[PDB]
RNA sequence: GCUAAACCUAGCCCCAAACCCCACCUUACUACCAAACCUUAGCCAAACCAUUUACAUAAAGUAUAGGCGAUAGAAAUUGAUGGCGCAAUAGAUAUAGUACCGCAAGGGAAAGAAAGCAUAAUAUAGCAAGGACUAACCCCUAUACCUUCUGCAUAAUGAAUUAACUAGAAAUAACUUUGCAAGGAGAGCCAAAGCUAAGACCCCCGAAACCAGACGAGCUACCUAAGAACAGCUAAAAGAGCACACCCGUCUAUGUAGCAAAAUAGUGGGAAGAUUUAUAGGUAGAGGCGACAAACCUACCGAGCCUGGUGAUAGCUGGUUGUCCAAGAUGAAUCUUAGUUCAACUUUAAAUUUGCCCACAGAACCCAAAUCCCCUU
RNA sequence: CCUCCGCAUAAGCCUGCGUCAGCUGACAAUUAACAGCCCAAUAUCUACAAUCAACCAACAAGUCUUAUUACCCUCACUGUCAACCCAACACAGGCAUGCUCAUAAGGAAAGGUUAAAAAAAGUAAAAGGAACUCGGCAAAUCUUACCCCGCCUGUUUACCAAAAACAUCACCUCUAGCAUCACCAGUAUUAGAGGCACCGCCUUCCUUAAAUAGGGAUGGCUCCACGAGGGUUCAGCUGUCUCUUACUUUUAACCAGUGAAAUUGACCUGCCCGUGAAGAGGCGGGCAUAACACAGCAAGACGAGAAGACCCUAUGGAGCUUUAAUUUAUUAAUGCAAACACCUGCAUUAAAAAUUUCGGUUGGGGCGACCUCGGAGCAGAACCCAACCUCCGAGCAGUACAUGCUAAGACUUCACCAGUCAAAGCGAACCUUUGAUCCA
């Protein structure tokens, strides 16, 4: 088993 | 199963610009001779129906004020009367819902 | 670890003392003894193993009344609350000790052998040779340390000079100055052997737990093996 | 089944990673010193 | 015409110089009760590994040391403010040690001023082009690229695509061009044409690991302290029966980027005990804990995690970016056959003089094709 | 219409559906009696459970302070919200306690439509009733009997194994004669460790129609009970099956909103035969061939997922065991010195460990063979030529003791290392194979 890797939250929380 | 190759824009256009996918032109649209509004042949005129719904809502608010509580449906007919109207002979023995506006032209 | 032994009480008392279980752990918090843990909560009754302890501002042989004989969670042998003068103390009850009995504790080494009555404590020099004894001291006034388990009885094998030879319940001889005190008879609860635990749960109540990995050395338990000498290496394990 | 290994309790948090425990040993003091050198806003937990 | 594209200073790099109110160690930021010092190891090199290696100038890589081998290695003596830097994927990680991730140690950002589509889907046939043609297609020709292989369209590897970034660092000795020349060199060094100076030449990513020091027992294993829960019926003081709560996880189906990094539904085991469970505390990494399953120790435990040594090492895989021309192809030893050293081959430059082909003559007794050798040519 | 739901406390979180105006900002809010935050000391005290505590029943034996001396001032401080916490999420999971036992509390399975396949869940089913199948799995329904294993209740591979494995009372063996940190405030009827397994007694036929199934003719036995254990069976039951069908829900498909992931060299992406790095959409020869959606299928794209599984290699790791090699630094014993029990140094023996290694070529049904040198054939005639190839031989001896010293020129096992031959000369006389360096 290989653990999942989470991408940094800032990338997907951006707003205009 | 996963795609074996990226689908090209040319193929994608052939697919998603097919007539089966294009929006069809509607040919049942016409003008309501009453008010001149657009309507579909088989459907009610939206504007006229909005008129009727608003008037119905007002009449129903009056009915609710008159009834005053749930489970008070009358066992007698109802008649809506506008300003300057009097219960007729056949309107006798029917609950009168009084409206403060004048009789609409389309209401008879 | 922040382990401080519960055995901090300094003054003797009759009241059972709240004793903290160890789980077989050191003060470091690591397991030192395996198979220990859980069990019924127990209270410790301080046992006075120095049977000849004359009261304060008092001396010489003294008698004591057996207030009661009680079960002790912390021992195989049952104990006796026994009172003398104006004090009470817990002692190890002998086989036939009953409530209301009288017990004699003396330090007098009579020229003749004192009539050995079960339960009383005399210096070993005062006992007839061959009497059954328990709660034996190693040194005069040290306090009983040997022959303390239920039903155990040493034998006063010999008396010569100021030295007595005792047979411990392990059938090993021991030399003790005849001035050291011992109590006559075998310890109480003689049927402790015949008790049948019956189920694993009862041992778990008694605080014994099933524990593995009891050795912590590389490879675990390893029985001793005779290392062959060079001449015998040829025949250590002859193939069939 | 897994994932919820953190069962928060402020008592354990402070007793395990607090300022007092960090200062209780030279190793913890060096932990604090490293955080200070790095410029951490939160030196201890 | 959309998305976008672009920009220049915010700062940074390398040098020089100069030596730089109140609260808070208790659960930190809480007004106020009776004790420090102690060899680093290991990776790595030795093609394993075990001693060993691996934490001004000149004398000199000399004396010395060394499985006398890899390699290590003196001293006597001598005396000595700037930028052919970066300019927002660069330069500091930095707008910030912030956000965010982690229980913790710890990790640690981003950013400010073409591609893809749409205008405008599509026409028999085919690496999508080329030769063409009046003409887009129709005709004819044409088995993507890279890498790895004896040999790849290969149904071997890699690549959706665009932008940006991303990989040959240096000595010994040569050669070339200067200077001076039996001397050269700005002490030391070399010298039987040498010496002095310059020019040219030696990559990138990747393990599982090992050791040091921290951090972790809010999960889980076990334990300590003091708590709590266990209906109803049957039975009578039960590791008792049936069966709720509760705990578990037998079997089946579903789910399989899922509701879920282990769940759901049904079914099932225990359910007053060796039970389950809240709270706080303890045991720490060759260690703990373990009713031994190599089980568990913060989702990935035959030995945790983080930081450091560390740009570990890799005879192994992958990658290695302008144009053009030229020469260029199949034994020995080796813990060695996935490698290397020598040879052979190969390339360049230089010297001077025979080189290949080659008939006649010539090359063995024992018991065939040809070959070797060389006057001529 | 639905709910082991709901309300509180704890824990956790920390303003996270209150108002207002434009998710953002502003404004507001939880008020102590509940809860937390305590105690002036010295000593001396404190045997007698609990279980309605009264009988009864025990064993596992069970939270249990006054005197004296000081001292009078008084209700401060803090928590109080929520639709909430741990799981990256408005996550079907995790989540203690008190009460409500179906709710007085809390909620909404259907965005609209249609009524396809496949798929999920459920209901019903003629006749039959295990013929299904590895197996009665699942479902439906009641049951019988018997074997194997383990005595039993328990524990275990969190996330493929719950078991016959582990533990377990019982029993056996070994070790220990003793106190102030475990064992243990214990003492041989004790403690520690290991083994074993409760306990107790002695030393071809049947089954079927058909039967690779099942049952029976210290050791040897005895299975009381138990078991989601593993087998077999009677009877029943059933859509397991003969042999499938119907309906409902979900999914589905269409409409509206929002909107991923693996994947992807480019593709203008056909069939047959042949060929080819040996399996062709793409090459050769034929055949076919307007262009596009939508829904299905899973034969191919050696289809997509982890530089898969398995096998081999690496002078790559790591683990384990040892009569592998090297050590005993450290402990434990001794001995010798050294200080007059304790301690230092030096030896020896152990324990415990520590570090390190796993040569090569050959051999599928073995129980190894080989590794250097030389002779013969392969390799016929200069030289040279392999093999797990076909055969043979050697690790020196005999001799003498010029079998000395020197030295032109040569050969050379395809490199080097090494190995050969040798005129002349000097000096006596008058020969025919194994191995380097360092180190000693
Ligand atoms: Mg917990
Ligand atoms: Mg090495
Ligand atoms: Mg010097
Ligand atoms: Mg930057
Ligand atoms: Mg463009
Ligand atoms: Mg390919
Ligand atoms: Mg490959
Ligand atoms: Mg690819
Ligand atoms: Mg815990
Ligand atoms: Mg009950
Ligand atoms: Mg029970
Ligand atoms: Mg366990
Ligand atoms: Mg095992
Ligand atoms: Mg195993
Ligand atoms: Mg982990
Ligand atoms: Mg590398
Ligand atoms: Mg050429
Ligand atoms: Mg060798
Ligand atoms: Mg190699
Ligand atoms: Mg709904
Ligand atoms: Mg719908
Ligand atoms: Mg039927
Ligand atoms: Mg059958
Ligand atoms: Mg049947
Ligand atoms: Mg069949
Ligand atoms: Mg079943
Ligand atoms: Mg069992
Ligand atoms: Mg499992
Ligand atoms: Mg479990
Ligand atoms: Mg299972
Ligand atoms: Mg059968
Ligand atoms: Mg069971
Ligand atoms: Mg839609
Ligand atoms: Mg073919
Ligand atoms: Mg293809
Ligand atoms: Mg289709
Ligand atoms: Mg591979
Ligand atoms: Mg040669
Ligand atoms: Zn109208």
């Amino acid at each position: 088993f290989t653990p999942p890797i989470y991408q940094p939250k800032f990338k997907t929380e951006k707003e205009f | 199963a996963a795609p074996k190759n990226r689908r090209t824009i040319e193929v994608n256009r052939c697919r998603r610009r097919n007539p089966q996918k294009l929006i069809k032109v509607k040919n049942n649209i016409d003008v309501c001779p009453e008010c001149g509004h657009l309507k579909q042949k088989h459907v009610l005129c939206a504007y006229c129906y909005e008129k009727v719904c608003k008037e119905t809502a007002e009449i129903r608010r009056q009915i609710g004020k008159q009834e005053g509580g749930p489970f008070k449906a009358p066992t007698i007919e109802t008649v809506v009367l506008y300003t300057g109207e009097t219960p007729s002979e056949q309107d006798q023995g029917k609950r009168i819902i009084e409206r403060d506006r004048k009789r609409p032209s389309w209401f008879t | 670890a922040n382990f401080v032994s519960w055995k901090s009480r300094t003054k003797y008392t009759i009241t059972p003392v709240k004793m903290r279980k160890s789980g077989g752990r050191d003060h470091t918090g690591r397991i030192r003894v395996h198979g220990i843990g859980g069990g019924h909560k127990q209270r410790y009754r301080m046992i006075d193993f120095l049977r000849f302890r004359p009261e304060e501002t008092k001396s010489g042989p003294f008698e004591e009344k057996v207030i009661q004989v009680r079960y002790d969670p912390c021992r195989s042998a049952d104990i006796a609350l026994v009172a003398g003068g104006s004090r009470k103390r817990w002692i190890i009850a002998t086989e036939n000790m009953q409530a209301g009995d009288t017990i004699l504790n003396s330090n007098h080494i009579g020229r003749m052998a004192v009539a050995a009555r079960e339960g009383d404590a005399h210096p070993l020099g005062a006992l007839p040779v061959g009497t059954l004894i328990n709660n034996v001291e190693s040194e005069p006034g040290r306090g009983a340390q040997y022959i303390r388990a239920a039903g155990t009885c040493g034998v006063l094998l010999r008396k010569v000079n100021g030295t007595a030879i005792i047979q411990l319940p392990s059938k090993r001889q021991m030399q003790v100055l005849e001035t050291c005190v011992a109590t006559v008879g075998r310890v109480s609860n003689v049927d402790h052997n015949k008790r049948v635990i019956g189920k694993a749960g009862r041992n778990r109540w008694l605080g014994k737990r099933p524990n593995s990995g009891r050795w912590h050395r590389k490879g675990g338990w390893a029985g001793r093996k005779i290392r062959p000498l060079p001449p015998m290496k040829s025949y250590v394990k002859l193939p069939s | 089944a897994r994932g919820n290994e953190y069962q928060p309790s402020n008592i354990k948090r402070k007793n395990k990673h607090g300022w007092v425990r960090r200062l209780s040993t030279p190793a913890g003091v060096q932990v604090i010193l490293r955080r200070m050198l790095k410029g951490r806003k939160s030196l201890s937990h």
